C-alpha cells in the first residue's frame, strides 16, 4: 500500500504514553481486584 | 493414575484400552505426517523468489487430493470400526455393578446376591493420609474382581454427571431416568482411578472413582463383611 | 390423485369461488354438524395422582400458582384431586 | 446528526462500524473471562474458592466470544463491510432491518451481563444441558436470562441471515452469475445458510428448557416422560452447524488474505473452493451426534456418526491444499495480513487433524469431556476465528479508516500472540491424553506443569491484546492517510477509495454479457 | 360473477417504480435493470458505457464461464481497455433529469 | 431351572447401552406372576427369574419408587 | 441521484424501539417468572406493538405512497418472506422433534405406553376434524380472494378475504374452547408438554396470520393493491398456507397418530 | 369508499426533508415521542429492576 | 448532509489523540474490568 506521512506524527515519547496509559487501562483494575480477593472471601 | 508431565494415554488396564493406545498410535502417525507435509509444503511455497502469477489449471491436480486424502480416511476408519464393534460385541459378565451419580458422590449398587450398596466420597485434602493422592482417594472404593467380565450399570438420581475411569477406557454419562450398560474387565490387580466427566455443580471437580482390583475369594469376603 | 371432480380449463376467479362454496364451506356446514352432535360433557374420570401428571417443579406465576392457565373445574384436577 | 447516523443508520458501512465496535468490547469481556478461568487453574489449588463463580466464568467466556465478538465482527463487521461493495450494490437488500439486528446485540449482552449478577450466575456451560440447567439444580432467574439472552442473539442473526441471502441473491450486477461472485460474499451467503436452518432449532430446544423451569412442561425431566439426551439432541443439532458459522467467513477473508499477498489476480480452484464450502454446509446438518458418543447409543449410530465426521476432511482439505496452491509462484508481500493468513493455515489444520482423531466414537470414549476436546477448539477458534479476524482487520483497516497502521507494532503484535496462544493450548493436549476433566477449577496434582505452562502463556496473548489497543490507537493518533491500493482490479471492494463515501454505487458498475 | 373497482399499474404506480415502468414500454433501461450485450470491443467498435458523471466502475468478465471479473474506473474521453483482455469501452456520459 | 445364578444373562430384546426397558420389563413380569399365583392359589417361586433379574438391574431407588406406587394405586405400567 | 432500481432508506428509529422492546419484554418475562411482576412485560409488549405498526406503516408508505417498490425491491421482498417462512418450519420442526422422541420411546414414568396412563386424548374426529375442514377452507377462500385481486374484481376478493378471515377467527375460539375443555393441562407431563406448547405456537401463528390479512383487508379498501402489485397480499397468503400445513402436520402427528 | 390514494402520494411525495416515519405529519411526531419515551424510561427502569435483583432481599 | 473521509465516517471523534485516547482506554477499559468485578460481586454477595 501507499500513503502520505501523518498529518500528526506520534513521536517515541508520545507512543510510550499510549502504550503505557493504555496497558494501565487493563491491569491497574484487574490487579486491584485480584490484590483483594482474600478481603472478598472473608466477608 | 497419572503421573507427573505425563505425555501419552494411562497405561492400558484392560485389552480393550490396550487397542485404543496401538489406534492411537496410527490414528497420530497419520496426524504428525500431515502436519508436518502441511508445514513443509507452506514454506516452499514461501521461500523463492521466483514467480508464476498467470492462471493455473486446477482438474488433475483436485484428483490427486480428494483421492489420496479420501484413502488416508479409510485406512483410519477400518480399525476405528473393528475397535468399535469389537467394544461392543457379547462378553456374558460374571458380575452386575449398578453406580448412581449424585451432587456430588458417587453411590454403589452389588444387588446380584445380597442387597450390598454404599456411597462413596472424595477424602478431604485436610483428612489425606501419608502418600494419598488429592482429589482422587475416595473413603469406599470400588472393589471388584480381577480377570473377569463385570456389567457396569450407570445413572444418576439428580442432575447428569458421567462415569469415567480412562486406565480401563470407562466413560459412560450418568442420566436420571435412564440405566447405560458398559463392560469391565482389568487384566491386572490394583487400584484405578477416574473422575466425574460431566459438569453437575459447585462439587463437580470433587466426586472421583476408584476401582479396587483384587482376586474372586478376597472380592467375596469384602462383600460380606460390607452387608 | 385427481380427487375426483373434474374442471381445469382456465383458472378464474369463478373457479375458487365454484370450490369455497360447492366444497370447502359444505365440509365446514358438515364438520359443525357432526361436532355440535357429539359434544355435551363426558364422564369425569376417577382421580388417581399419577405422579407422571399434575406436574409441580415451580407454582405457576398466576393466582394460587396451582391453577394451570385454561383451568376447568370441571375436568381438571390439582395434584390433591377434583375441587369441591 | 449524531443519532439520525449511529442510532438510525440504514447504512451498510456504518452499521459494518457499529459491528466491530460491539465485537471488540465483547472481545475484551472475552478475554478478561477467560484469564480468571486460567489464573484458577495456574497454581494447584482453589484461588475463587468457589466452583460455581468459576463454572459461571466458563459459561460466559464461551457465549461472549462465539455471540459477541466472533459472530458480530465476521458476518455482522466484515460482512455488512465487504459484501454490498464486492457485488458493486448500494446497501443489503433491508437496510433498516439490518440496523435492529445490530441493536438487538446489546440488548442481548445486558441480559448475560445480568444472568452473572443475580443468584449465582449459570454455572451451566454454554450448553446449558438440563437438569443442572433445570429449576432445581439452578433456581432462579439466572439461566431464564441467558434463555433470553440467545433468544435475542438468535432473532439478530436469522434476520442478517435472510439480509445477507436477499442481498446475494438479488443485488448482484444483471450480467454477475453466483460463479463471478467473490469467495467472501459465498463465504457470507452460505455461512446465512446454515444460520437460517439452525438457529430455529435452538430456539426451539432453548423454549423448552423455558417452559421446564417456569411453565411446569416436562420435555427434559423423566418424572413426567421427558428425557434430558432430547435437548443435547436439539442443541447440537445447532451446535455443529454453529462452529462451521463460526469458520466460513473466515475461509472467506482467507481466501482473498492469501490470495491478494500472493499477487494474484485470483485464487487456486474458484469453483473447487464454492464446492468445499458447499459441501462443508450440508455435511456439518448431519453430523451433530459426535457431541453425544457417550450418552449411551447404539454402535450402528456411533459408526454413521464416526464416519459421517471424517468426510468433512476432504472439501476441508480441499480449501487447505487449494490455499497452498494460491501461494505457489506468488510475488509474496509478508504483510501484516498475510502472517496472521499463514498463521491460520497451520494452527487450522492442527486443530481440524485433532478433530479427526475425537471423531473416531472409540477414542472420543477417553477424550470426551476432557482438555484435548478443550485443546482441539481453540486450535480453531483461538487460531482459526480469530487469526482470520486479525488478518482481515489489519488488511481492511485502511479501507475502513482511510489510515494505515504501522506494520511493524502489527508484525510485533503477530508474534506476541502466536507465541501466546501456542503456549496456553498445545500442552492441553497432554492435560487431556492423560485424562483432565474439563470445567473443573481444580485439578489432581500431576496435571501441574502443563496447567502452569498454559497459564503463563494465558498472559502472553493478555499482552498482545493490550498491544493491539494502543496499535489501533497509534493509528488514528498519527493520521496516515492512504493514497494507492495494488490489486483493484480483482479487489472490488477498495475501488471506491478510503474510506469509500457514505453512498457507494449509487451509479451501479457496468458488465456486459456478451 | 364479475366487475371491477381494482387500480392498475398504470393508474396507480407513482415514483421510480412508475419510472422504470414508462422506461420500459418504451424499452428502455435507464435503471440498470438489463445486462448490456457487449460489441466486438474493437478501437472501431468500442463497448458503449453510459454513464451520469464523467467516470464509471466497468467489470470485465474477459472470457465467458471466468468466475474473476476485472474491475476498472472508465473515464470520459479516449476509449480506455480492460487491462486482463484489452477489449476496449467509450463512456457516454449524461442524461436524467427527464 | 438354570438357577445357580451369578447375573441377569444378555438379552437379545436389549442389547444395546440403554438397559431402562430390561430392568423395567423384569419388574413388571415379576408382579405379574406374582399376581397370577397369589390369586390362583401356587407359588411364588415359579415367578424366581424375573425377581433376580430385576433385583440385579434396577436401581434400588427405582424398585423403591415403583414399589411405593404400588401400593398407593399411581403405578403407571400394567399389572 | 441513484440509476440502481433498490431501495435507500430514511433513517428509521424503529430498529432500536425493536430491540428496546426485546430486552423489555424478555426482562418483563423474567420479572413476571421470579418477581412476581408484569410492568416490564406490559410496557415491552405495547412499544413492541407501537414498534410494528409504525415500521410496517413506513413500508405503507415507502411503497403504495412513494413508489420506492420496483420489481427488483419486489423480488427481493419475495425471496425475504420465503426465507422467514423457512425459518419458522425449523421452528416448529423442533417441537415435531420433542414430540416424536417423547410419544415413540415413552419410559417407565408413563407406563412405558402412549398415550401415557392416564391421559384421556381428544377424539380427532370432534373439533380437531372440524379444525382441519375450517384451515383448509380458508385455504380455499384466500386462493379466490388472490384470483379475484389479479382479475380487477374489488367486491369478491374483499368477499374471499372476509370469508378467510371468518375462518381463521372460527379455528381461534374453537381451539380457545377445547383448550377449556382438554381433561388434560400443560403440566400432565411431556404429552401436555408437547401438546399445549405445539399447537400453542401454532395458534399465535393464526393469530399473527390472521392480523396480517385483516391489515390486507383495510389496505384494500383503501384500495392500495393493484391488480398487478400486492406482496403484502401475497406474503400474508404465503403465511396463510405455512400456518394451515402446520396444522395437517400437527393433526396427522398429535391428535391423530399420537391418540 | 372513494380511491383517495393519489391525495397520500401527494403529501408523502411533497418535497419538504421529512423523514418517511414523520412525513403523515403532527402525529407521526407524537406517536414517535410516546415511543421512544416508552422505550428509554422502560429501559432505565430495566436497569432499576437488574440493580435491585443483583443484591440479596430475603 | 454527513461528514466523509478519514477521521470523520467514524462514531467517535479522533480531533485529539489525547481525547481520543482516554476514549479508547475507557472503552476496552470498561470491557476487561467487568468480568473481575463481576467476580469480586459474587465473592462479596456470600
Ligand atoms: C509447549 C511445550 C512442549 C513440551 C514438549 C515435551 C518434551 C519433554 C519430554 C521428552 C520425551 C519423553 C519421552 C516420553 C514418550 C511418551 C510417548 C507417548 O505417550 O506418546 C504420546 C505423545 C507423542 O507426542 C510426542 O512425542 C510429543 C509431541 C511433539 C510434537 C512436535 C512438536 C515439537 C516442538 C515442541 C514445541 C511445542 C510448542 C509449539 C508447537 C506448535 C503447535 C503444534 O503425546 C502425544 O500424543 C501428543 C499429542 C499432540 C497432538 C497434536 C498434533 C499436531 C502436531 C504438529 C507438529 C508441528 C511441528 C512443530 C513445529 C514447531 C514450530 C513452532
Ligand atoms: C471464539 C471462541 C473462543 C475464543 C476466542 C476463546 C479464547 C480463549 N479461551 Fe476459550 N472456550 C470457548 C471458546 C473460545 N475461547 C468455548 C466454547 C469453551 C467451552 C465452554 C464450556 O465448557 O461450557 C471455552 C473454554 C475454555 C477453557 C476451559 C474451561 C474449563 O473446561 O474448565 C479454557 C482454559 O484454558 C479456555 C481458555 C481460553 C483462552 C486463554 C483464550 C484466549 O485468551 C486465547 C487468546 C485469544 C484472544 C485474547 C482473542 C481476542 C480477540 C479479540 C479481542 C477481537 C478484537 C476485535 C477486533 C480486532 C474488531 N477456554
Ligand atoms: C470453528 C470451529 C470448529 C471447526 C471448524 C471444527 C471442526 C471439526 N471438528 Fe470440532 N469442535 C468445536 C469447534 C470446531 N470444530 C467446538 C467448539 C467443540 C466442542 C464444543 C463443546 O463441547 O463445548 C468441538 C468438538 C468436536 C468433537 C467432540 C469431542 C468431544 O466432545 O468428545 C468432535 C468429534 O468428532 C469434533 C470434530 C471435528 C472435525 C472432524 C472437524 C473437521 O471439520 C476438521 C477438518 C479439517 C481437517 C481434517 C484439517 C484440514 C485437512 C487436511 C490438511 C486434509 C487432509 C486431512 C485428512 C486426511 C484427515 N469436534
Ligand atoms: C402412499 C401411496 C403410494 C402411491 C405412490 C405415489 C406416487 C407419487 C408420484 C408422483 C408423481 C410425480 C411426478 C413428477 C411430475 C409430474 C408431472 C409434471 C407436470 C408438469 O411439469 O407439467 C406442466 C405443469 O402442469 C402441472 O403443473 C399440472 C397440470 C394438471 C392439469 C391436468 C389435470 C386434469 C385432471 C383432472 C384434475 C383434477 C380435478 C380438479 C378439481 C378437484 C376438486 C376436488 C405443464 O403444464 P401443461 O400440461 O401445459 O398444462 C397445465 C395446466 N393448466
Ligand atoms: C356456530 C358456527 C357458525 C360458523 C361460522 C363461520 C362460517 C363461515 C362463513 C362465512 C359467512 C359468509 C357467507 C357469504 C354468504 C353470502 C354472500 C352473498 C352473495 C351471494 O349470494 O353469492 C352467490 C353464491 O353464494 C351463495 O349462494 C352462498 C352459499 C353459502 C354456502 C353454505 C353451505 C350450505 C350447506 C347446505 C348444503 C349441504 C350439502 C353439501 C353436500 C355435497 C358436498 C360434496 C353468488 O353471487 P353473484 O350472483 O356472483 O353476485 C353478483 C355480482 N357479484
Ligand atoms: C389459542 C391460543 C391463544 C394464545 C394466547 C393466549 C395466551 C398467551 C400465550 C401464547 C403463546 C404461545 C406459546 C408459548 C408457550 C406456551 C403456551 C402454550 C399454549 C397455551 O395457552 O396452553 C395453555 C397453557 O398456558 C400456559 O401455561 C401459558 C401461559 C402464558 C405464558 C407466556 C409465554 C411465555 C413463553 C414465551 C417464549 C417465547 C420464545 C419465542 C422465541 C422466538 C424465536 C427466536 C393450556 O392450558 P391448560 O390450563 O394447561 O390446559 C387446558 C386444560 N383445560
Ligand atoms: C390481538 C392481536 C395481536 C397482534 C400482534 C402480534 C403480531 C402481529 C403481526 C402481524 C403481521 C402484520 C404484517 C403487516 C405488513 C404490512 C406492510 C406490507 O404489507 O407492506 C408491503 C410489502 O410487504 C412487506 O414489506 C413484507 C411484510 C413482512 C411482514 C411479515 C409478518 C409475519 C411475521 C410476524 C412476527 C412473527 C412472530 C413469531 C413468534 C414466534 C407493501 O408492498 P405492497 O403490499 O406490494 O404494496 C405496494 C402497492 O400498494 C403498490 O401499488
Ligand atoms: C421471548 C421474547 C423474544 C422476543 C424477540 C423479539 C425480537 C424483536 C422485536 C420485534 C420487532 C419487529 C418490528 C417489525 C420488524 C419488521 C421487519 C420487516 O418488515 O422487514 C422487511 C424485510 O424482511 C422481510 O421482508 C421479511 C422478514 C420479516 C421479519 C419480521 C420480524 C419479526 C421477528 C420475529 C422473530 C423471527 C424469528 C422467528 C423464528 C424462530 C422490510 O425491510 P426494511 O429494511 O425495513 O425496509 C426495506 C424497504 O425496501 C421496504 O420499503
Ligand atoms: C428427512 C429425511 C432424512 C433421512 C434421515 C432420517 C431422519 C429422520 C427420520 C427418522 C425417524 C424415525 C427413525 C426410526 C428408527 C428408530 C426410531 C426410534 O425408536 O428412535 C427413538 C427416537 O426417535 C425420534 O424420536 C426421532 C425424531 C426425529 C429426529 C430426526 C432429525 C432430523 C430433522 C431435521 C430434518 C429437516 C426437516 C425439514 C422440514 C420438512 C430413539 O429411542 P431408542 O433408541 O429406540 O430407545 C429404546 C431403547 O430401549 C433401545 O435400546
Ligand atoms: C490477569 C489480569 C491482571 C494481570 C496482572 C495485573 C498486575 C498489575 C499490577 C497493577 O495492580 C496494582 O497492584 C498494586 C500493588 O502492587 C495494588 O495496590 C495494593 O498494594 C499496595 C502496597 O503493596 C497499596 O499501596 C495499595 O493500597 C493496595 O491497593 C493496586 O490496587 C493494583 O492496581
Ligand atoms: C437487564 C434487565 C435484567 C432484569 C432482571 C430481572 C429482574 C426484574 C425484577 C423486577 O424487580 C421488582 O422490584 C420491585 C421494587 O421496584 C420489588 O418490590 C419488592 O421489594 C420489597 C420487599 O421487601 C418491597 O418493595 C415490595 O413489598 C416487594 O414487592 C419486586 O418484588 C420486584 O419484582
Ligand atoms: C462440475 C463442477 C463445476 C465446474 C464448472 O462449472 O466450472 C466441479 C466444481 C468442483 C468439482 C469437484 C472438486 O474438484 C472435488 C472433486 C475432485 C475430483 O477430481 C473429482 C470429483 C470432485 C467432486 C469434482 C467434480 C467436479 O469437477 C466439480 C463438482
Ligand atoms: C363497503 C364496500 C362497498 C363499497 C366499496 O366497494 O368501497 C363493500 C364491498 C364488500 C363488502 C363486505 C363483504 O361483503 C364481506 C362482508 C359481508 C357481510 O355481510 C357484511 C360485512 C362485510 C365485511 C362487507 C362490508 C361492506 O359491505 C363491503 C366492504
Ligand atoms: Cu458429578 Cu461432575
Ligand atoms: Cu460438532
Ligand atoms: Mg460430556
Ligand atoms: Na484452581
Ligand atoms: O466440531
Ligand atoms: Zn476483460
Amino acid at each position: 500500500i501507499t500513503a502520505k506521512p501523518a498529518k500528526t506524527p506520534t513521536s517515541p515519547k508520545e507512543q510510550a504514553i499510549g502504550l503505557s496509559v493504555t496497558f494501565l487501562s487493563f491491569l491497574l483494575p484487574a490487579g486491584w481486584v485480584l490484590y483483594h480477593l482474600d478481603n472478598y472471601k472473608k466477608s | 493414575m497419572a503421573y507427573p508431565m505425563q505425555l501419552g494415554f494411562q497405561d492400558a488396564t484392560s485389552p480393550i484400552m490396550e487397542e485404543l493406545l496401538h489406534f492411537h498410535d496410527h490414528t497420530l502417525m497419520i496426524v504428525f505426517l500431515i502436519s508436518s507435509l502441511v508445514l513443509y509444503i507452506i514454506s516452499l511455497m514461501l521461500t523463492t523468489k521466483l514467480t508464476h502469477t498467470s492462471t493455473m489449471d486446477a482438474q488433475e491436480v483436485e484428483t490427486i487430493w480428494t483421492i489420496l486424502p479420501a484413502i488416508i480416511l479409510i485406512l483410519i476408519a477400518l480399525p476405528s470400526l473393528r475397535i468399535l464393534y469389537m467394544m461392543d460385541e457379547i462378553n456374558n459378565p460374571s458380575l452386575t455393578v449398578k453406580t448412581m451419580g449424585h451432587q456430588w458422590y458417587w453411590s454403589y449398587e452389588y444387588t446380584d446376591y445380597e442387597d450390598l450398596s454404599f456411597d462413596s466420597y472424595m477424602i478431604p485434602t485436610s483428612e489425606l493420609k501419608p502418600g494419598e493422592l488429592r482429589l482422587l482417594e475416595v473413603d469406599n472404593r470400588v472393589v471388584l474382581p480381577m480377570e473377569m467380565t463385570i456389567r457396569m450399570l450407570v445413572s444418576s438420581e439428580d442432575v447428569l454427571h458421567s462415569w469415567a475411569v480412562p486406565s480401563l477406557g470407562l466413560k459412560t454419562d450418568a442420566i436420571p431416568g435412564r440405566l447405560n450398560q458398559t463392560t469391565l474387565m482389568s487384566s491386572r490387580p490394583g487400584l484405578y482411578y477416574g473422575q466425574c466427566s460431566e459438569i453437575c455443580g459447585s462439587n463437580h471437580s470433587f466426586m472421583p472413582i476408584v476401582l479396587e482390583l483384587v482376586p474372586l475369594k478376597y472380592f467375596e469376603k469384602w462383600s460380606a463383611s460390607m452387608l | 390423485a385427481s380427487a375426483a371432480k373434474g374442471d381445469h380449463g382456465g383458472t378464474g376467479a369463478r373457479t375458487w369461488r365454484f370450490l369455497t362454496f360447492g366444497l370447502a364451506l359444505p365440509s365446514v356446514a358438515l364438520c359443525t354438524l357432526n361436532s355440535w352432535l357429539h359434544s355435551g360433557h363426558r364422564e369425569r374420570p376417577a382421580f388417581i395422582p399419577y405422579h407422571h401428571l399434575r406436574i409441580r417443579t415451580k407454582p405457576f406465576s398466576w393466582g394460587d400458582g396451582n391453577h394451570t392457565f385454561f383451568h376447568n373445574p370441571r375436568v381438571n384436577p390439582l395434584p390433591t384431586g377434583y375441587e369441591k | 446528526m449524531f443519532i439520525n447516523r449511529w442510532l438510525f443508520s440504514t447504512n451498510h458501512k456504518d452499521i459494518g462500524t457499529l459491528y466491530l465496535l460491539f465485537g471488540a468490547w465483547a472481545g475484551m469481556v472475552g478475554t478478561a473471562l477467560s484469564l480468571l478461568i486460567r489464573a484458577e487453574l495456574g497454581q494447584p489449588g482453589t484461588l475463587l474458592g468457589d466452583d460455581q463463580i468459576y463454572n459461571v466464568v466458563v459459561t460466559a467466556h464461551a457465549f461472549v466470544m462465539i455471540f459477541f465478538m466472533v459472530m458480530p465482527i465476521m458476518i455482522g463487521g466484515f460482512g455488512n463491510w465487504l459484501v454490498p461493495l464486492m457485488i458493486g450494490a448500494p446497501d443489503m437488500a433491508f437496510p433498516r432491518m439490518n440496523n435492529m439486528s445490530f441493536w438487538l446485540l446489546p440488548p442481548s449482552f445486558l441480559l448475560l451481563l445480568a444472568s452473572s449478577m443475580v443468584e449465582a450466575g449459570a454455572g451451566t456451560g454454554w450448553t446449558v444441558y438440563p437438569p443442572l440447567a433445570g429449576n432445581l439444580a439452578h433456581a432462579g432467574a439466572s439461566v431464564d436470562l441467558t434463555i433470553f439472552s440467545l433468544h435475542l442473539a438468535g432473532v439478530s442473526s436469522i434476520l442478517g441471515a435472510i439480509n445477507f441471502i436477499t442481498t446475494i441473491i438479488n443485488m448482484k450486477p444483471p450480467a454477475m452469475s453466483q460463479y463471478q461472485t467473490p469467495l467472501f460474499v459465498w463465504s457470507v451467503m452460505i455461512t446465512a445458510v446454515l444460520l437460517l436452518l439452525s438457529l430455529p432449532v435452538l430456539a426451539a430446544g432453548i423454549t423448552m428448557l423455558l417452559t421446564d423451569r417456569n411453565l411446569n412442561t416436562t420435555f427434559f425431566d423423566p418424572a413426567g416422560g421427558g428425557d434430558p439426551i432430547l435437548y443435547q439432541h436439539l442443541f447440537w443439532f445447532f451446535g455443529h452447524p454453529e462452529v462451521y458459522i463460526l469458520i466460513l467467513p473466515g475461509f472467506g477473508m482467507i481466501s482473498h488474505i492469501v490470495t491478494y499477498y500472493s499477487g494474484k489476480k485470483e485464487p487456486f480452484g474458484y469453483m473447487g473452493m464454492v464446492w468445499a464450502m458447499m459441501s462443508i454446509g450440508f455435511l456439518g446438518f448431519i453430523v451433530w451426534a459426535h457431541h453425544m458418543f457417550t450418552v449411551g447409543m447404539d454402535v450402528d449410530t456411533r459408526a454413521y456418526f464416526t464416519s459421517a465426521t471424517m468426510i468433512i476432511a476432504i472439501p476441508t482439505g480441499v480449501k487447505v491444499f487449494s490455499w497452498l496452491a494460491t501461494l505457489h509462484g506468488g510475488n509474496i508481500k509478508w504483510s501484516p495480513a498475510m502472517m496472521w493468513a499463514l498463521g491460520f493455515i497451520f494452527l487450522f489444520t492442527v486443530g481440524g487433524l485433532t478433530g479427526i482423531v475425537l471423531a473416531n466414537s472409540s477414542l472420543d470414549i477417553v477424550l470426551h469431556d476432557t482438555y484435548y476436546v478443550v485443546a482441539h477448539f481453540h486450535y480453531v477458534l483461538s487460531m482459526g476465528a480469530v487469526f482470520a479476524i486479525m488478518g482481515g482487520f489489519v488488511h481492511w483497516f485502511p479501507l475502513f479508516s482511510g489510515y494505515t497502521l504501522n506494520d511493524t507494532w502489527a508484525k510485533i503484535h503477530f508474534a506476541i500472540m502466536f507465541v501466546g496462544v501456542n503456549m496456553t493450548f498445545f500442552p492441553q493436549h497432554f492435560l487431556g491424553l492423560s485424562g483432565m476433566p474439563r470445567r473443573y477449577s481444580d485439578y489432581p496434582d500431576a496435571y501441574t506443569m502443563w496447567n502452569t505452562i498454559s497459564s503463563m502463556g494465558s498472559f502472553i496473548s493478555l499482552t498482545a491484546v493490550m498491544l493491539m489497543v494502543f496499535i489501533i490507537w497509534e493509528a488514528f493518533a498519527s493520521k496516515r492517510e492512504v493514497l494507492t491500493v495494488d490489486l483493484t482490479t480483482t479487489n472490488l471492494e477498495w475501488l471506491n477509495g478510503c474510506p469509500p463515501p457514505y453512498h457507494t454505487f449509487e451509479e451501479p458498475t457496468y458488465v456486459n454479457l456478451k | 360473477a364479475s366487475g371491477g373497482g381494482v387500480p392498475t399499474d398504470e393508474e396507480q404506480a407513482t415514483g421510480l417504480e412508475r419510472e422504470v415502468m414508462l422506461a420500459a414500454r418504451k424499452g428502455q433501461d435507464p435503471y440498470n435493470i438489463l445486462a448490456p450485450k457487449a460489441t466486438s470491443g474493437t478501437k472501431e467498435d468500442p463497448n458503449l458505457v453510459p454513464s451520469i458523471t464523467n467516470k464509471r466502475i466497468v467489470g470485465c468478465i474477459c472470457e465467458e464461464d471466468n468466475s474473476t471479473v476485472i474491475w476498472f474506473w472508465l473515464h470520459k474521453g479516449e476509449a480506455q481497455r480492460c487491462p486482463s483482455c484489452g477489449t476496449h469501452y467509450k463512456l457516454v456520459p449524461h442524461q436524467l433529469a427527464h | 431351572k438354570i438357577k445357580n445364578y451369578q447375573t441377569a444373562p444378555f438379552d437379545s430384546r436389549f442389547p444395546n447401552q440403554n438397559q431402562t426397558r430390561n430392568c423395567w420389563q423384569n419388574y413388571l413380569d415379576f408382579h405379574r406372576c406374582e399376581k397370577a399365583m397369589t390369586a390362583k392359589g401356587g407359588d411364588v417361586s415359579v415367578c424366581e427369574w424375573y425377581r433376580r433379574v430385576y433385583k440385579s438391574l434396577c436401581p434400588i431407588s427405582w424398585v423403591s419408587t415403583w414399589d411405593d406406587r404400588r401400593a398407593e394405586g399411581t403405578f403407571p405400567g400394567k399389572i | 441521484h441513484q440509476t440502481h432500481a433498490y431501495h435507500m432508506v430514511n433513517p428509521s428509529p424503529w430498529p432500536l424501539t425493536g430491540a428496546l422492546s426485546a430486552l423489555l419484554m424478555t426482562s418483563g418475562l423474567t420479572m413476571w417468572f421470579h418477581f412476581n411482576s408484569m410492568t416490564l412485560l406490559m410496557i415491552g409488549l405495547t412499544t413492541n406493538m407501537l414498534t410494528m405498526y409504525q415500521w410496517w406503516r413506513d413500508v405503507i408508505r415507502e411503497s403504495t405512497f412513494q413508489g420506492h417498490h420496483t420489481p427488483a425491491v419486489q423480488k427481493g421482498l419475495r425471496y425475504g418472506m420465503i426465507l422467514f417462512i423457512i425459518s419458522e418450519v425449523l421452528f416448529f420442526t423442533g417441537f415435531f422433534w420433542a414430540f416424536y422422541h417423547s410419544s415413540l420411546a415413552p419410559t417407565p414414568e408413563l407406563g412405558g405406553c402412549w398415550p401415557p396412563t392416564g391421559i384421556h386424548p381428544l377424539n380427532p374426529l370432534e373439533v380437531p376434524l372440524l379444525n382441519t375442514s375450517v384451515l383448509l377452507a380458508s385455504g380455499v377462500s384466500i386462493t379466490w380472494a388472490h384470483h379475484s385481486l389479479m382479475e380487477g374484481d374489488r367486491k369478491h376478493m374483499l368477499q374471499a378475504l372476509f370469508i378467510t378471515i371468518t375462518l381463521g377467527v372460527y379455528f381461534t375460539l374453537l381451539q380457545a374452547s377445547e383448550y377449556y375443555e382438554a381433561p388434560f393441562t400443560i403440566s400432565d407431563g411431556v404429552y401436555g408438554s408437547t401438546f399445549f406448547v405445539a399447537t400453542g405456537f401454532h395458534g399465535l401463528h393464526v393469530i399473527i396470520g390472521s392480523t396480517f390479512l385483516i391489515v390486507c383487508f383495510f389496505r384494500q379498501l383503501k384500495f392500495h393493491f393493484t391488480s398487478n402489485h400486492h406482496f403484502g397480499f401475497e406474503a400474508a397468503a404465503w403465511y396463510w398456507h405455512f400456518v394451515d400445513v402446520v396444522w395437517l402436520f400437527l393433526y396427522v402427528s398429535i391428535y391423530w397418530w399420537g391418540s | 369508499f372513494e380511491n383517495r390514494v393519489a391525495e397520500k402520494q401527494k403529501l408523502f411525495q411533497e418535497d419538504n426533508g421529512l423523514p418517511v416515519h414523520l412525513k403523515g405529519g403532527a402525529t407521526d411526531n407524537i406517536l414517535y415521542r410516546v415511543t421512544m419515551t416508552l422505550c428509554l424510561g422502560g429501559t432505565l427502569y430495566s436497569l432499576y429492576c437488574l440493580g435491585w435483583a443483583s443484591f440479596p432481599h430475603k | 448532509h454527513y461528514e466523509e473521509g478519514p477521521g470523520k465516517n467514524i462514531p467517535f471523534s479522533v480531533e485529539n489523540k489525547w481525547r481520543l485516547l482516554a476514549m479508547m482506554t475507557l472503552f476496552f477499559g470498561s470491557g476487561f474490568a467487568a468480568p473481575f468485578f463481576i467476580v469480586r460481586h459474587q465473592l462479596l454477595k456470600k
